[PDB]
This record gives C-alpha cells, sequence and structure tokens, in this order.
RNA sequence: AGCAGAGUGGCGCAGCGGAAGCGUGCUGGGCCCAUAACCCAGAGGUCGAUGGAUCGAAACCAUCCUCUGCUACCA
C-alpha cells in the first residue's frame, strides 16, 4: 500500500521542483 | 481481443485526458465535444494493446523511448526499452466509469461489468475524500477487488499535503479491500510511473477467471448507431450493441436478444414483455476483426437491431443474453438488502452529510442497480431485510450477484447500502 | 458527420440580366445670437471565394470560405 508510495515519493518528488 | 476490464475511477479535478491516454492511447470521447468540464462524467470506452519490450512500460508503437506531450515545462523522457518488433502479452480493455457525485449510478452499472479498477485521487480537495470512501466500498460489493489506488493530481500539491490524504481515505476504507490496493504517486503533469503503473496493471491485474464455455451474457452499457444521419437506402445495417462480456464467448452471426426488453402493447398491469432478437453484425478487437468475443472485455457487438433502438444510449444495463436466454425479466422484484450505517457518497470537511439515514418507506421510489441495470422503482412493501419493489421496467437480473440501492435525499439518488435479490 | 439559414457600404441590409440598394453612424455648410429640432452637401461597396454559362452577374448558377444549427455522437 504505502511502500509503493515512499518508493514512488522519492522517484518522483526528486524530479518535482 | 481482450481480456481484462480495468477501471479508471476518480473524483472530482484530477484530469482524465493525460491519464487515460498514458496508460491505453486511445481517448474515451462521446458527444458535447465540447469535451468536459473537470473529469469525464460519461461512461466511456477506452482499448489498447499493452505490450513490453522485456521491461514492464507500456510503450508507444514507437517503442523506441516514452517522451510524452503532458507538459512542456520539464520533457518526461522514460525508457521503455528500444525498438526490435516488440512481443504482444496481451490486450487490455478499460471501462471509463464516472467519476461525479452527480453520477453515481452509471458508475455503479459500467463498473458492475468490469473486472478491475484504478483509484484516481487527486490532492486538490479534502483529504478525507468522499468519492474514495463511495468507489471503494461499491468494488467491495460488486466481487471485485483489482483496485490501484493511484494518487493522480500531487503536482501543485506538496508532499505533505498528499501524505495526509491516502492515509485518511485509508483510514475510512478500513472496513473495505483496499489494504492490497497499492497506492501509488504519480504525475498529470510529468506522465510520470506509467513505467510502473502499467507494471501494475499487469501485476494486480492479470486476467480474471473468466467463463468461455458458458452461455453468452453480455450486458450492454454503451449504444452505439452504425447507421448515422447521412446514411442512404442500400447502407441498411443494424445498430450496434457494445458493452463488456461477463460471461460465455460470443460468436458472429449468434441471434442475441437484449433479455429485458421493451414493454409489450396494451400492458393493462405490468407483467408482459418481450426481448428484441437480433443477429450479430460483427465483433470488434481494438482495431481488429474476429469471429469470436472472448468475454472479460469491451467488446463491440454489432447486432441487427434497428437504428432507433441505437440511435441513443438506450440500452444502458440491459442483459443481453443469447436466444432463448435463461435469466429471468422481473417487473415487481423481492430483495433483500442491508443499509450501510454512514451515507456513503457524499462527505465534506464538516463530514456532511455522511449521517445515519431514515429507514425506507413504503410507496417510495429507490435505484435499483440490478446485476448491472439502470432503473428506478417504488417499494411496496419495506421491513427491515424484506424490501418489495415494483419496477416501472422489466429489467433482467443476469445473475443474483449484487444490487445497489439508493434513496433520493438530495437532487440525485445517494447510496445509503447494498443488497442482493431474493 | 448528414442537415437548415445568411454572407452586401462601418452597420442595418435592398435586390434579381439591360441595377451595388436604402436605414443608421459618419464630415462640412445651411438655419439661428446659438443650441435643440432640421435641410443641403461629404464619406461608407471584395453582393464570402471562384468565376463561368453570358450581350454584361451581385443576381443566374454551382463550388468552397465564414456565421447560424442538427441526429445529439454515429465501435
Amino acid at each position: 500500500s504505502e511502500k509503493e508510495y515512499v518508493e514512488m515519493l522519492d522517484r518522483l518528488y526528486s524530479k518535482l521542483p | 481481443q481482450a481480456t481484462i476490464n480495468i477501471g479508471t475511477i476518480g473524483h472530482v479535478a484530477h484530469g482524465k485526458s493525460t491519464v487515460v491516454k498514458a496508460i491505453s492511447g486511445v481517448h474515451t470521447v462521446r458527444f458535447k465535444n465540447e469535451l468536459e468540464r473537470n473529469i469525464t462524467i460519461k461512461l466511456g470506452y477506452a482499448n489498447a494493446k499493452i505490450y513490453k519490450l522485456d521491461d514492464p512500460s507500456c510503450p508507444r508503437p514507437e517503442c523506441y523511448r516514452s517522451c510524452g506531450s503532458s507538459t512542456p515545462d520539464e520533457f518526461p523522457t522514460d525508457i521503455p526499452g528500444t525498438k526490435g518488433n516488440f512481443k504482444l502479452v496481451r490486450h487490455v480493455s478499460f471501462v471509463d466509469c464516472p467519476g461525479h457525485d452527480i453520477l453515481m449510478a452509471t458508475m455503479l452499472n459500467g463498473a458492475a461489468v468490469m473486472d478491475a479498477a484504478l483509484l484516481l485521487i487527486a490532492g486538490n480537495e479534502s483529504c478525507p475524500q468522499p468519492q474514495t470512501s463511495e468507489h471503494l466500498a461499491a468494488i467491495e460489493i460488486m466481487k471485485l477487488k483489482h483496485i490501484l489506488i493511484l494518487q493522480n493530481k500531487i503536482d501543485l500539491v506538496k508532499e505533505s499535503q498528499a501524505k495526509e490524504q491516502y492515509e485518511q481515505i485509508l483510514a475510512f476504507v478500513q472496513g473495505t479491500v483496499a489494504e492490497g490496493a497499492p497506492i501509488i504517486p504519480i504525475s498529470a503533469q510529468l506522465k510520470y510511473n506509467i513505467e510502473v503503473v502499467c507494471e501494475y496493471i499487469v501485476k494486480k491485474i492479470p486476467v480474471p477467471p473468466r467463463d468461455f464455455t458458458s452461455e453468452p451474457r453480455l450486458i450492454v452499457i454503451r449504444s452505439f448507431d452504425v447507421n448515422k444521419p447521412g446514411c442512404e437506402v442500400d447502407d441498411l445495417k443494424g445498430g450496434v450493441a457494445g458493452g463488456s462480456i461477463l460471461k460465455g464467448v460470443l460468436k458472429v452471426g449468434q441471434e442475441i436478444e437484449v433479455r429485458p426488453g421493451i414493454v409489450s402493447k396494451d400492458s393493462e398491469g405490468k407483467l408482459m414483455c418481450k426481448p428484441i432478437f437480433s443477429k450479430i453484425v460483427s465483433l470488434f478487437a481494438e482495431h481488429n476483426d474476429l469471429q469470436y468475443a472472448a468475454p472479460g472485455g469491451l467488446i463491440g457487438v454489432g447486432t441487427k437491431i434497428d437504428p432507433t433502438l441505437c440511435r441513443a444510449d438506450r440500452m444502458v444495463g440491459q442483459v443481453l443474453g443469447a436466444v432463448g436466454a435463461l435469466p429471468e425479466i422481473f417487473t415487481e422484484l423481492e430483495i433483500s438488502y442491508f443499509l450501510l450505517r454512514r451515507l456513503l457518497g457524499v462527505r465534506t470537511e464538516g463530514d456532511k452529510k455522511a449521517a445515519k439515514v431514515q429507514k425506507l418507506s413504503k410507496n417510495e421510489v429507490l435505484m435499483v442497480n440490478i446485476g448491472s441495470l439502470s432503473t428506478g422503482g417504488r417499494v411496496s412493501a419495506v421491513k427491515a431485510d424484506l424490501g418489495k419493489i415494483v419496477l416501472t421496467n422489466p429489467v433482467c437480473t443476469e445473475v443474483g450477484e449484487k444490487i445497489a440501492l439508493s434513496r433520493r435525499v438530495e437532487k440525485h439518488w445517494r447510496l445509503i447500502g447494498w443488497g442482493q435479490i431474493r
């Protein structure tokens, strides 16, 4: 549930300003 | 052709065009084009050929890179692989369910024939979001759990405001299967993680156990007319009855009826109706001809019904079983039901109006979503667990899977619970 | 998409082969000491395009362009 959040957190939010 | 049906289901102000084309590439379109104000309110179709390059992305038919067009601010560059005549894994089909609070009922009809769902969450509105409470518990009753929580609009929404919402929507669907649903933060602006999401719509969503050898149970939710204005005399055709088949493979040339059908002439009571029998002209596979309609997919079933029977979307929620179909045609209906203690489908930051609803009173109209059908009827004798409703139209239960009961507490009927057919 | 209407002076908008029309705006004079009210005079023409059948179309005649609308969506 949230492991797919926090992995894709650092993948998306490192590409977001 | 198609083996699965994934619902692209999501609440207001998250965008539908940039996310459905990211996973499919075929746009969901109907009239008023003049397209849509916020998010798609129609029950649209989407069909695609998902594949892989030994790489879990869904690449474009130019499969060297995946440079999307969801924004011009940053160039979205994912690597789906390279060229080399890709291997076709499967054929994916989508059922674009409506995601506004006003169109909850047609959402329940199109989702009752699908096999899978996506939960398209906006980070914009309130963190105890009502439709995430609405849709998922509705998915729980329609024998589906194939859910991918897809938090869609977090591009301007910061990582701490996005943090609060998926926690708090999961806190209220704690009595619903959404904990096996991964919560995927993506970009509706950078088209991001679609190489990870289209993995999950293969991973979390495989081919369901689908009855191939059974009788064809097409349930049309969308009507299509190939006898368009501008036709001629010697261009005589039928009407396309395009819905998802949940049971039984269907063939071209099959005499198919619409089993709930039409009221016959001079019905002084309620009990007389005839199904409209029709030979199937063609079967559609995403761009391609076939003679088979392998179920579990949104299949264009072109039938020999008349141009007026498809000039509008008049077959929303109709059991189109074959000629001599078994399931009965009910116009008065004995329902067993349970009433949910939260008025589901409406909840604001002040938690309105999800309080406990007054019980059903007799001679009051209530929307019943029987099988996948869209009909309204008044209850004749209402008990705690014994509802006797009479319908204005003779409707067919495809099977006694579920019903969704709603009570007119506002401008639209609002979900007070569910039930089953006795 | 098939469908119904118009295109014309800045606008309103006349018009059908022996015709680019008035109504308004528009400028100067007249009138008065002047205004108002008003008169005279000035200015405003791809008759959408294409043009042809033609003695000469704006018309006739078509086509496409624009606007107006439709089964309301047509796998």
